[PDB]
């Protein structure tokens, strides 16, 4: 046509084949995600515990994309259908629900959501 | 008193008078074959042989057809299908390239660096891993063989001016590097992420695929400070498990991360602490870009300082150093020596300097 | 107290 | 005592202190040096062994074939008196050189970033500058209160050293303070690029080494304890705003009242449980109502069953209370570990037992029970209150929704009107809370919340150094992108634009007046979007669910392959 158009993330030339750019949905930047995890862990005061249980759930909105309230209890849903395998594994079904309360304090899920996530949660058990 | 002594046996300089700002012992050549090395300055590389005793032949010279390019280093390595050697050089133009000096042509360029490569470095283990460091913050690790990007060492915790020098360690399993952020970084290479992402490298091919090569952007270092050093930091070698970093102190400290007993291998990125162990005081070397080296088996440490003066100390000294370097001048040496570099059997140094001078000082018989 | 210079200085 | 008294004092400590632990160390170094040098040995060895087998037919020169008198040449002259050696000079022919570019992370979402009381870094810019002015080096340091990592007099220091120059110096001082307020100042103003003196407390703080953590509820050090505590690491951390925990865009905490709830809903009887309930006498509902109507102002006869509370299921009943307001039937059913029952007669046991005894930025206001008045921040802000605020319902400041019945791309809408993308809570008519995933839709206000932007290419700039092309076409007024990058204070900002000032451009784009977003260090593509006086672009700054986010729109209708720029008006 043509223009040499390059990779954004390394300044390395875009091959005319791969354009054709971009079939990825865009995104969500890696390091990010490491951030968080990190600045988690960093936490001198917070439980071992409590820590690993905020990790999963920041992770989970991150991988999400969430911007409503009225998601909230679609993704108290789906943070069990997904990561709740990962919960039971590691002793945090009791974070959990403190998170859910946590959750329903701040006014973001109806109190028929804490009962049915748990539901989920242990139905799998 | 002192180890070890020299003399220098010749003195020469190149015709165009700009910097020489890198020099380079071949240490690839099988035992038994000329000692040959290469020096870099002005927009060219040229190829020096000794010869018993005094004679510096020259062999060849490269200069780039772009009159701005200068460069800045150079890395030797190999070709271990054909048992070729190759020169790596690079700039100021922020492009590394790869003369092979049986077929004296560039065989292979790379132009992904967005500033210049301060300092070019080959994988001990591995003659395809290429390691540029840049004034661009990220250092970029290549495999040479399959014409790919590997990974780029810079981001969130990456640096945050330029990078200057990095060193492999002895195995090849780390990276520190540093910059003018005056901090010194620490990167492994040694884990599952990386090694896996050099494994692929070697399996990626552009004709059996319409993807790119997924080259691992890493943002963080396995450990970083900035309490050794209170200016840009130079040059960073490894000595074994320790590191020697010279920043314009007036000494090369070496210190290590942790405190006094923390394993290396055990330390975890979020430490904070380091431990001074020495310092090899020199004096008169103010300006940064002055590099040291040592020699193969790490007995030597040798600095050139800005005013044609060099300092060469022992590495089996146990204790402080304190005392005592092995200085030696020469009458018409008086340019900054921008770098030093055994051959590799430690008889022969070579130095050079901003007035295109070089140096060889032979040791005792 | 000062900032570096690569080339020194005649 | 005397301030530079302090100083003198702490100096000697220091002095001292660096030389009785280098003698000690000096001992045990030697033994890490022969130990280093042990490994060097070893791992030398290894390669120097690989080095046998490689056989390299190193250093061949070429003269022939002859030169045609075409080709420069190289000489080298020599001090020796072995005369001047002469070889053609070979030509690494052609390479396009790439634009000039420093390495960045990319972003999403913005990023809040606090500022940096000390630059730890000078530019190299100045050598072939040759100092001047030499005042832009001075003026540099000056927005730094004159502090450069690392300016001092004092030669190191490391941590290890530092909590003994704190130890040292209490011991030093009759005592105690037991840890001084005075001396804090005095190790400062010896290291300024570790100042200010309140740092160097928070961090000898950090240094010596856990009240008040609640152990673990999910473990074997589980305590009863009350709901607050039980609580308090989540709601003093949880984001309402974006749902996070710590998350990188909002620095304020919880208000603390946007985690209470309303109590109601709803109160209603639901029997049985069923069947081993808490029934059915007189005391079941009857004392349970009671003891709550009894306890919100300002029977039982069955002797109470016999079984044991864990640390964990005591705290977990104490947090479900608070939330579950006497309904032991959900309790129970939650607890999982106990019966309707059980929980019951625990409350009872409770209720019985005796505790021991111009335009800004955004941020959420919450005065319980008096109105959003000319004393509320947002009103003395000029900003409304937002769906965050802990105000009424109908307080008469907060921003109602748009009625639209679509796109809201024009002045009738109440959102666009007030420069702001809908809200997805709010607008529930035109679409910008309908379906997610499908995240194109109707209402087109949505954009820069849903991150919905076109595709961009990357290729050096028509003008200069780099610059940026959009993939598919697009009409007037539509949204390309959202300008990305660093949140950070109008100082930090001052304190970077000087220095970006000196390289003739700068990626700074003003936000408000608490905030500016500085697309440099990271941020996304459209930062490669070049600055032309007549641009194909402009840029709008919004109003998005509280953040104020920049939004890049086309000025004009755009073909394919078009390189995007806009004016940089700031
Ligand atoms: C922003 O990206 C670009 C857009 C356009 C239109 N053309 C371009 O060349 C680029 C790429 N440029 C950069 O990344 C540069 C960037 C990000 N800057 C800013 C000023 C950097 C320059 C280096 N400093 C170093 C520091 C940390 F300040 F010490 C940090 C700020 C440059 C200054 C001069 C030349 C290039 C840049
Ligand atoms: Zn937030
Ligand atoms: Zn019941
Ligand atoms: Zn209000
Ligand atoms: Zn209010
Ligand atoms: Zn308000
Ligand atoms: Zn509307
Ligand atoms: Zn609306
Ligand atoms: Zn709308």
């Amino acid at each position: 046509h043509n223009r040499l158009y390059f990779h954004s993330d390394t300044c390395l030339p875009l091959r005319p084949q791969e354009m054709e750019v971009d079939s990825e949905d865009e995104k969500d930047p890696e390091w990010l995600r490491e951030k968080t995890i990190t600045q988690i862990e960093e936490f001198s005061d917070v439980n071992e515990g409590e820590k690993e249980v905020m990790k999963l759930w920041n992770l989970h909105v991150m991988k999400h994309g969430f911007i409503a309230d009225n998601q909230m209890n679609h993704a108290c849903m789906l943070f069990v259908e997904n990561y709740g395998q990962k919960i039971i594994k590691k002793n945090l079904c009791r974070n959990f629900m403190l998170h859910l309360v946590s959750m329903h304090d701040f006014n973001l899920i109806s109190i028929m959501s804490i009962d049915k996530a748990v539901t989920k949660l242990r139905e799998m058990q | 008193k002192c180890k070890y002594s020299f003399k220098c046996v010749n003195s020469l300089k190149e015709d165009h008078n700009q910097p020489l700002f890198g020099v380079q012992f071949n240490w690839h050549s099988k035992e038994g074959d000329p000692l040959v090395f290469a020096t870099v300055g002005s927009n060219r590389v040229t190829l020096y042989e000794c010869h018993s005793q005094g004679e510096i032949r020259l062999l060849q010279s490269y200069v780039d057809a772009d009159a701005d390019e200068n460069f800045y280093t150079c890395a030797w390595t190999y070709d271990s299908n054909t048992s070729h050697p190759l020169l790596a050089v690079a700039g100021s133009r922020g492009i590394i390239r790869i003369i092979n000096p049986i077929t004296m042509q560039c065989i292979k360029h790379y132009v992904g660096h967005g500033n210049a490569i301060n300092e070019l470095k080959f994988h001990p283990r591995d003659p395809n891993l290429l390691l540029s460091v840049s004034k661009d913050h990220a250092l970029r690790l290549w495999n040479i063989q399959t014409d790919t990007l590997v990974a780029i060492f810079g981001g969130v915790e990456g640096h945050r001016d330029e990078v200057l020098s990095a060193d492999y360690d002895l195995l090849g399993e780390k990276i520190m590097s540093c910059g003018m952020d005056h901090s010194l970084k620490l990167w492994r290479i040694n884990s599952k992420r990386m090694m896996n992402a050099i494994k692929e490298s070697y399996d990626y091919n552009p004709n059996k695929t319409n993807r790119p090569f997924i080259s691992q952007k890493i943002h963080f270092p396995d450990f970083s400070t900035r309490d050794i050093h209170r200016n840009y930091v130079d040059c960073v070698r490894w000595l074994g498990d320790l590191i020697l970093s010279k920043s314009c102190e007036n000494a090369i400290v070496c210190w290590k991360p942790g405190k006094m007993e923390d394993d290396i291998d055990k330390i975890k990125p979020s430490e904070s602490n380091v431990t001074i162990l020495g310092r090899f005081d020199y004096s008169q070397c103010d300006i940064w870009y002055m590099r040291f080296s040592m020699d193969f088996w790490q007995k030597m440490l040798a600095l050139g300082n800005q005013v044609g003066k060099l300092y060469v100390w022992d590495l089996e000294v146990e204790d402080p150093h304190k005392a005592k370097c092995t200085t030696l001048t020469h009458h018409k040496c008086g340019a900054a020596i921008r770098q030093t570099s055994f051959s590799r059997d430690s008889s022969i140094l070579i130095a050079v300097c901003d007035d295109a001078s070089i140096w060889r000082w032979d040791r005792l018989r | 107290l000062q900032a570096q210079r690569k080339f020194a200085q005649s | 005592k005397g301030p530079v008294c302090w100083r003198k004092r702490v100096k000697s400590e220091y002095m001292r202190l660096r030389q009785l632990k280098r003698f000690r160390r000096a001992d045990e170094v030697k033994s890490m040096f022969s130990s280093n040098r042990q490994k060097i040995l070893e791992r030398t060895e290894i390669l120097n062994q690989e080095w046998k087998q490689r056989r390299i037919q190193p250093v061949h020169i070429l003269t022939s074939v002859s030169s045609l008198r075409g080709t420069r040449e190289c000489s080298v002259t020599s001090d020796l008196d072995f005369p001047t050696q002469v070889i053609p000079l070979k030509t690494l022919n052609a390479v396009a050189s790439v634009p000039i570019m420093y390495s960045w992370s990319p972003l999403q979402q913005n990023f809040m970033v606090e500022d940096e009381t000390v630059l730890h870094n000078i530019p190299y810019m100045g050598d072939e500058v040759l100092d001047q002015d030499g005042t832009f080096i001075e003026e540099l340091i000056k927005n730094y209160d004159g502090k450069v990592h690392g300016d001092r007099e004092c030669g190191f220091i490391n941590d290890e050293i530092f909590v003994e120059l704190v130890n040292a110096l209490g011991q030093y001082n009759e005592s105690r303070p037991p840890r001084s307020d005075k001396i804090f100042e005095a190790i400062s103003s010896m290291f300024p690029d570790k100042g200010t003196a309140e740092e160097l407390k928070e961090k000898y703080k950090e240094l010596t080494q856990p009240p008040e953590c609640t152990p673990n509820i999910d473990g074997p050090n589980a305590k009863s304890v009350q709901r607050e505590q039980s609580l308090h690491s989540f709601h003093t951390l949880f984001c309402r705003r974006c749902f996070k925990y710590d998350c990188f865009l909002h620095p304020f905490h919880a208000t603390p009242n946007t985690y209470k709830r309303k109590n109601t809903e709803t109160a209603l009887d639901n029997k049985p449980c069923g069947p081993q309930c808490y029934q059915h006498l007189e005391g079941a509902k009857e004392f349970a109502a009671a003891l709550t109507a009894e306890r919100i102002k300002t029977p039982n006869i069955e002797p109470p069953e016999n079984v044991e509370w864990s640390g964990a299921e005591a705290s977990m009943f104490r947090v479900l209370i608070g939330t579950y307001y006497d309904n032991f039937c959900a309790i129970a059913r939650l607890i999982g570990t106990k019966t309707c029952r059980q929980v019951y007669e625990f409350r009872v046991k409770e209720s019985s037992i005796i505790a021991p005894a111009h335009v800004y930025n955004y941020q959420p206001c919450d005065h319980p029970r008096q109105p959003c008045d000319s004393s509320c921040p947002c009103v003395i802000a000029q900003n409304f209150c937002e769906k965050f605020c802990q105000c009424s319902s109908e307080c008469q400041n907060r921003f109602p929704g748009c009625r639209c019945k679509a796109q809201c791309n024009t002045k009738q809408c109440p959102c666009y009107l007030a420069v702001r993308e809908c809200d997805p809570d709010l607008c529930l008519t035109c679409g910008a809370a309908d379906h997610w995933d499908s995240k194109n839709v109707s209402c087109k206000n949505c954009s820069i919340q849903r991150g919905s932007k076109k595709h961009l290419l990357l290729a050096p700039s028509d003008v200069a150094g780099w610059g940026i092309f959009i993939k598919d076409p697009v009409q007037k007024n539509e949204f390309i992108s959202e300008y990305c990058g660093e949140i950070i204070s109008q100082d930090e900002a001052d304190r970077r634009g000087k220095v970006y000032d000196k390289y003739m451009c700068s990626f700074l784009f003003n936000l408000n007046n608490d905030f500016v977003v500085d697309a440099t260090r990271k941020g996304n593509k459209i930062r490669f979007a070049n600055h032309s006086v007549n641009p194909n672009c402009y840029a709008k700054v919004m109003m998005v669910n509280g953040d104020h986010r920049i939004g890049i729109f086309a000025k004009r209708a755009i073909q394919t392959g078009e390189e995007l720029f806009f004016d940089y008006r700031y």
